């Protein structure tokens, strides 16, 4: 089958912010033509990659994608949020050993300052501008709700938290 | 007709590490004036400070007079990104000019504030109000959406709404909401609502009558002993206290005029170690009040005072 | 015999909302000396400047002359961050004083703070601390390098270095430096400096006696009569006025002995509208505590205050 592919990898946006669904699998078929599913209904588009360019909160629910092949690929899930700080992941679910970068955004490319990264309670790490976690070794126990507080424009925001879940491949 | 006066201010260099020196010298200058009074005052935050902190030097060359006036400050002060304001009146005509401390860069986001009704308000002026001030929002292009709503759906009033520029550059923006006086007192909640094209998102406050247990006031008004030097200022003090919510109004009442606001000092409400909160006020009074009438009286309006919402004690100085 | 002329640079000023104004002035002024040829010129980085980019003017009064020279700088030039020098040749020896773009004490959003003593530690214990206190540094190995100096060079003791990291993530570094009395009484300044190898460039923060005028403080004791109801607690209220500097220790006593600080709630000190500060104390009483000795004292420890730093007031809940 054909996989969904996310640029940027991140499922979770802004509003007004741009994405593309690009989607693609083993070449058995040759690529001619493909069907999208926003929501369940189908999607006017047949190009292999489909810009969703600025982010309405209608443009949340589940995504899909296929092609002439006769069973479809899995319900890729983008959530749209309005809100100060936005701690976006690039996957919610991970096998062990695969890269996981963690990245508390702020409204229109803003600098969030005095950023700290919060797992289950905890104070994961902290810097004085933003930065990315990355961690190339999820292990089984970092499955946690994780939330960044930052500070914008000299004011303190929280993000919403998030729950994430490693498996054991 | 008289030539247009201007002002402007230099200040104190920090050296070659760029390190402030321990005292910061800030120099208004008057330049060339019709020669004439002048007075020159120096505001901290918009409050007058004691004149005795500065100078003030005045020169006349031919027909055209000069004034230089200098003020010393601590290195912390200018450190804390106080502004100060140099105010000159000239024959009835005021000119101003204004510094902070320099920077860099200035970010300043949106901050908004959500106040409830003062009991003096509520209960003596039967004419309660709440106010949304929304401070520190860049003046970026267009006017700031400001809507009121109550959580029951029931209309609002028609609200009143006033944009000032300040000092430091940011625009104030203030909206007073009258409220029913029944409606307040049997618990409605108000909501401010703050939107702007650029902002991320909605900014909301919310205010309501508390919902904690009440007790009402004790009153206890003092005067000071007379002492040298203090002779014709004879400063009397008020402490409110173990009264319960926290929100309370004091004045003071001198032969039946209510005096205003601004000569008293009110301290913010604390928690007492058992229950309560208390306040103190304290009010610098001149010979010729008390020797007018020597009776002064101290007013608390408060939520849970009986019979109607007031207690008052007086006391006279001579005894 | 040498005839010193003193040097001093000023400066332009940035505007309410601290932007750089499109062009700087400089203003060298040499004050107060014993006529003469006198020469001006201005470096940047070292390099003579062009004559024409500088003009001079020199007045006298009495005997003594002054001397200014006004500098016009592009605002991308004082941004530029160079180093401008003012060169003043008197009598053919040279004096100079330099000045470049200054620095805002917060480079990757650290904050430090700097104590001064207090009143009670200074003239009651005479053992006076200060306290440095670095907050929101990473909690990144490699030790920061903490320094205590005084501008005049005079020697330090060791201080209480301690860190440790928060519930939040960052980590605090806080020292606690024992000082001589007579140094601060004299007006020493001491300097805290912290370096850290993720930073830029050293961070520094400097404290020293203030620099206004004195002012001893007035005290003011009363006892509350008694509210019905409450016949074992009474409240004192203890009013401190009048005072200059600000900085001020207040306690209580009773039996001799000084009753714990959370016995007592005492407000922070808030100008008054004429000259100093006040604060006010309360202090709430149990039965046993007056039976067994009705006398409490509030005491007042305030720089200004003689002939040892320290006025008291005892009040009677009875009479
Ligand atoms: C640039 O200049 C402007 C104006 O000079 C500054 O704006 C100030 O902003 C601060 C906060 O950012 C304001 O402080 C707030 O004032 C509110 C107004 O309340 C007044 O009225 C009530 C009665 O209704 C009185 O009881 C009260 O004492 C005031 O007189 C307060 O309600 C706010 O209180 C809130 O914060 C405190 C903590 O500080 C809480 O404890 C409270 O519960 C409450 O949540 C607050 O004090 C200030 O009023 C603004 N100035 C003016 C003139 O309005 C900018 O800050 C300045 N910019 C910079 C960078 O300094
Ligand atoms: C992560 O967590 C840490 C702690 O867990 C936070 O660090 C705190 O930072 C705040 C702000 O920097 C600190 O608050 C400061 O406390 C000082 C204590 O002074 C003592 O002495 C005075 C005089 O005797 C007392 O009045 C006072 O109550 C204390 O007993 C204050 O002096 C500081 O004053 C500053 O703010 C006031 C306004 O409130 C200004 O007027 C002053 O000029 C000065 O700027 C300040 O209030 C707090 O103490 C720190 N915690 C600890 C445990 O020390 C980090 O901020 C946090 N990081 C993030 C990103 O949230
Ligand atoms: C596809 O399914 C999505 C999830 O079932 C659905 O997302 C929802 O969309 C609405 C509006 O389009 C969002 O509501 C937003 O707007 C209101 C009004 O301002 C706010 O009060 C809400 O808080 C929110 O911001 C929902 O939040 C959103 N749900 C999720 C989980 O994001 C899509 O609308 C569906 N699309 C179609 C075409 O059916
Ligand atoms: C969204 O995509 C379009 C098409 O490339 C682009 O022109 C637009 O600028 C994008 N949106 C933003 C906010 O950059
Ligand atoms: C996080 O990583 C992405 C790519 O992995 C990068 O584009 C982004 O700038 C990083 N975040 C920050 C704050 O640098
Ligand atoms: C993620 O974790 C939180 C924390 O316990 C949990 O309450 C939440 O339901 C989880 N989310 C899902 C979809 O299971």
């Amino acid at each position: 089958k054909p996989k969904v592919s996310l640029n940027p990898p991140w499922n979770r946006i802004f509003k007004g912010e741009n994405v593309t669904l690009t989607c693609n699998g083993n070449n058995f078929f040759e690529v001619s033509s493909t069907k999208w599913f926003h929501n369940g209904s189908l999607s006017e588009e047949t190009n292999s990659s489909l810009n969703i360019v600025n982010a309405k909160f209608e443009d949340s629910g589940e995504y899909k994608c296929q092609h002439q092949q006769v069973n479809e690929s899995e319900p890729v899930y983008l959530e749209v949020f309005s809100d100060w700080l936005l701690l976006q992941a690039s996957a919610e679910v991970v096998m062990e050993g695969q890269p996981l970068f963690l990245r508390c955004h702020g409204w229109r490319n803003w600098d969030v300052y005095k950023v700290i990264y919060y797992k289950d309670g905890e104070a994961l790490k902290y810097w004085y501008e933003n930065h990315n976690i990355s961690i190339t070794n999820a292990t089984v126990e970092d499955s946690g709700t994780y939330y960044c507080t930052g500070k914008v424009w000299q004011l303190d925001y929280e993000s919403e938290p998030l729950n994430i879940t490693v498996i054991k491949a | 007709d008289f030539t247009p006066p201007t002002v402007k201010i230099l200040q104190s260099s920090c050296d070659g590490g760029g390190h402030f020196p321990p005292t910061i010298q800030l120099l208004c200058l008057v330049s060339g004036y019709t020669p004439g009074t002048i007075n020159i005052t120096w505001l901290e935050d918009g409050q007058v400070m004691d004149v005795d902190l500065s100078t003030a030097s005045t020169t006349q060359e031919g027909e055209l007079a000069s004034t230089q006036s200098e003020l010393t400050l601590s290195q912390k002060h200018w450190l804390s990104d106080r502004t100060y304001t140099c105010q000159v009146t000239y024959q009835g005509h005021t000119f101003e000019d204004s510094t902070k401390k320099c920077a860099d860069s200035n970010p300043r986001g949106v901050s908004a504030y959500l106040s409830r009704p003062s009991p003096f308000d509520l209960f003596i002026r039967k004419s309660p109000t709440i106010t949304c001030l929304v401070v520190d929002l860049a003046p970026s292009k267009g006017t700031v959406n400001l809507t009121w709503s109550r959580a029951s759906g029931k209309p609002v009033n028609h609200s009143t709404r006033k944009e000032e520029k300040q000092r430091n550059g940011t625009l104030t923006v203030t909206s007073t909401l009258p409220v029913g006086t029944r409606d307040w007192i049997e618990g409605e909640t108000y909501q401010c609502r703050v939107t702007h094209p650029h902002l991320p998102r909605a900014l909301m406050r919310s205010t309501t009558k508390t919902s904690g247990p009440r007790a009402a006031p004790e009153v206890y008004a003092f005067a000071t002993p007379e002492w040298p030097g203090s002779r014709d200022k004879r400063t009397l003090a008020c402490l409110i206290q173990n009264f319960m919510p926290e929100d309370i109004s004091v004045q003071w009442l001198h032969n039946e005029v209510q005096l205003p606001d601004a000569r008293h000092s009110t301290t913010q409400p604390r928690k007492t170690k058992g229950s309560g909160f208390f306040v103190f006020s304290r009010l610098e009074v001149t010979r010729a009040e008390w020797e007018q009438k020597d009776e002064f009286i101290c007013r608390a309006v408060h939520e849970a005072a009986s019979p109607s919402q007031t207690v008052q004690r007086a006391v006279s100085s001579v005894a």
